[PDB]
């Protein structure tokens, strides 16, 4: 191990924030966008409800 | 090496330096006196070159234990005090000279005037120098000079043993340096 533990906190701490900022909580990452080849795809897909 | 430190006081002195060994009228025993009390007295402190006694095992039937004709000063590794009695060791604090366990110690001996280092040889004999040119022609600048001239080479002689003596920072940081592995 190197002499110095800054390091490694602040690795830590990188990897936490990078982590949430690509993958939020309670909200997903991509988002689908509005074409009629979507909307004929999602039907055949077995869920109920309007397209959106 | 040793006609040359006895020429080394003679020159001190100012009479003729010379070249037979210990074959001259003039009064330079006194020189060679002078010259091994004073090597004694400086290798009595332990230096770089000086021997160990790791383990010495006694019979039970004596019970005694042998140490260097030529030691000079003693120092048990462990916490006993140990001195020469009759060329044996002896034990200070008990006043005796048997034992029944392994000793420990460190041991600094006595070494000739023609093997040992420049540094030190010289430092001896200008230390004779001076002293016997205290003794016969009194303290005068010279003597002086003599004493600054044997503490340079008493300065050297600690830079050589500090040098062969690697006396780092390893004695706690070994705690920090595991540590961290």
């Amino acid at each position: 191990r190197d002499y110095q533990s800054t390091g490694a906190v602040l690795v830590n701490s990188a990897s936490t924030k990078v982590t949430n900022a690509l993958f939020p909580q309670g909200a997903p990452f991509f988002r689908f966008v509005d074409s009629p080849d979507m909307a004929a795809a999602v039907a055949e897909l077995g869920i109920n409800g309007t397209v959106q | 090496r040793l006609t040359d430190a006895v020429n080394v006081t003679l020159e001190a002195l100012g009479e003729s330096r010379i070249v037979d060994i210990n074959t001259s009228n003039p009064s330079a025993g006194l020189a060679r006196a002078a010259l091994d009390r004073t090597r004694r007295g400086v290798l009595s402190t332990g230096w770089w070159f000086n021997t160990i006694i790791r383990e010495v095992t006694p019979t039970p039937n004596p019970g005694q234990i042998k140490v260097p004709w030529n030691q000079l000063s003693m120092y048990g590794l462990d916490g006993t005090k140990y001195g020469e009695r009759d060329g044996v060791l002896y034990n200070l604090v008990d006043q005796t000279k048997v034992f029944s366990d392994t000793v420990h110690l460190k041991v600094v001996i006595d070494i000739d005037f023609e093997d040992l280092p420049e540094h030190m040889a010289m430092w001896v004999a200008n230390a004779t120098a001076a002293q016997v040119y205290l003794n016969d022609l009194g303290a005068d600048g010279n003597y002086k000079s003599l004493l600054g001239i044997a503490a340079e080479y008493e300065a050297m002689n600690m830079r050589e043993h500090l040098r062969n003596q690697r006396y780092s920072t390893s004695r706690t940081h070994a705690a920090r340096k595991i540590r961290s592995g």
